[PDB]
């Protein structure tokens, strides 16, 4: 009970589909194991206990079986109201400690992201800093590849990337890639390009501006 | 029902203290224990302290001789003092009923509270346009440089909702976050229709309402 860890960190699957959420004990407690379902932005929720025991206001499509140190929690029907991230939990024994959580998502049909770039506020460039914005939205799967090139030359170690939750309609994603220079440096280039790779993708899309 | 209601958090300085309250109703607090738990940045949940009716107090190993749990049961209420705090205190921290009969187990869950630990002082954002450029065009308010979360975002004072993406905040290396809100929209409407995304950040008292004009 010392310690838990949970397989995977994350699962795609289709709405009617079964999943396996697996955690793993280093040691046995008497199957002591509780599961939390906690919603994006939402407060965690217990949703079963006693390895098994089903709580409250869940529905039956989930079920949790295994013992010993083998533990694992099962969706019969996934639904889009499933996706969350899960928490496999120790209880009735020291320490208590949680998985690493799974993080749970609907698996819909590839779609490319539509791809826009913004250039740097001149208001922004005022401050000294600029900050060059490439947008990826709406696309299917998560994984893509954002790479920025300033006059053909790759980028490293000077952008960020943040990602939105699944989308609650259309179970798409979206992706911003914010690169940030210091108004100098800005000006002294002129082709910034952001280069996206995805599955919905036959070749990379890039969107550039010259500065000006 | 069972409400929880917590308190008392926000900002503070490494080696600070803070008193988080939580305050309870739904049931009477002298028939549970209460705990407390947190989810940092990893977004890991991590168990930190416990109370019981009489008065035992139990600390996770990484709060222990820092932290100092409390409860008044006649005023169903319970409490959480913080000090010696560190950047990895930075959490939301839940107020948490156990179930009566069965150690740990969080059946009830408050709303959470952020608390925010690092030695960077509270600073507003600024808000610059991301300005769009074929049937659909994105557009955009860049919110960069601000500490601590959160901020809130919204379109058109809440009437433009649809298309609208807010991106979870990132920290940037300057120890401030930033983040962007992009909408989606007809590009036959840039030039006609307005559109002002509108930015408030509490901490700072700073409210910022930025006209993002084509081009």
């Amino acid at each position: 009970d010392i310690q838990m860890t949970q397989s995977p960190s994350s699962l795609s699957a289709s709405v009617g589909d079964r999943i396996t959420i697996t955690c793993r004990a280093s040691q046995a407690f008497d199957n002591y194991v509780a599961w939390y379902q906690q919603r994006p932005g939402k407060v965690p929720k217990l949703l079963i206990s006693a390895a098994s025991a089903l709580h409250a206001g869940v529905p039956s499509r989930f079920s949790g079986s295994g013992s010993g140190t083998h533990f694992t929690l099962t969706i019969s029907s996934l639904q889009p109201e499933d996706v969350a991230t899960y928490y496999c939990q120790n209880y009735n024994s020291a320490p208590l400690t949680f998985g690493g959580g799974t993080k749970v998502e609907i698996k819909r049909t590839v779609a490319a992201p539509s791809v826009f770039i913004f250039p740097p506020s001149d208001e922004q460039l005022k401050s000294g800093t600029a900050s060059v914005v490439c947008l990826l939205n709406n696309f299917y799967p998560r994984e893509a590849k954002v790479q920025w090139k300033v006059d053909n030359a790759l980028q490293s170690g000077n952008s960020q990337e943040s990602v939105t939750e699944q989308d609650s309609k259309d179970s798409t994603y979206s992706l911003s890639s914010t690169l940030t220079l210091s108004k100098a440096d800005y000006e002294k280039h002129k082709v910034y390009a952001c280069e996206v790779t995805h599955q919905g993708l036959s070749s990379p899309v890039t969107k550039s501006f010259n500065r000006g | 029902e069972v409400q929880l209601v917590e308190s008392g958090g926000g900002l503070i300085q490494p080696g600070g203290s803070l008193r988080l309250s939580c305050a309870a109703s739904g049931f009477a607090l002298r028939m549970y224990d209460m705990h407390w738990v947190r989810q940092t940045i990893d977004k890991r949940l991590e168990w930190v302290s416990a109370v019981g009716p009489s008065g035992d107090t139990y600390y996770a190993d990484s709060v222990k001789g820092r932290f100092a749990v409390s409860r008044e049961n006649a005023k169903n209420s319970l409490s959480l003092q913080m000090n010696s705090l560190t950047a990895g205190d930075t959490a939301i921290y839940y107020c948490v009923r156990s179930d009566r009969g069965v150690a740990g187990l969080f059946d009830s869950w408050g709303q959470g509270i952020l608390v925010t630990v690092s030695s960077a002082s509270t600073k507003g954002p600024s808000v610059f346009p991301l300005a769009p450029s074929g049937g659909t065009a994105a557009l955009g308010c860049l919110v960069k440089d601000y500490f601590p979360e959160p901020v809130t975002v919204s379109w058109n004072s809440g009437a433009l909702t649809s298309g609208v993406h807010t991106f979870p905040a990132v920290l940037q290396s300057s120890g401030l976050y930033s983040l962007s809100s992009v909408v989606t929209v007809p590009s036959s409407s840039l030039g006609t229709q307005t559109y002002i995304c509108n930015v408030n950040h509490k901490p700072s008292n700073t409210k910022v309402d930025k006209k993002v004009e084509p081009k």
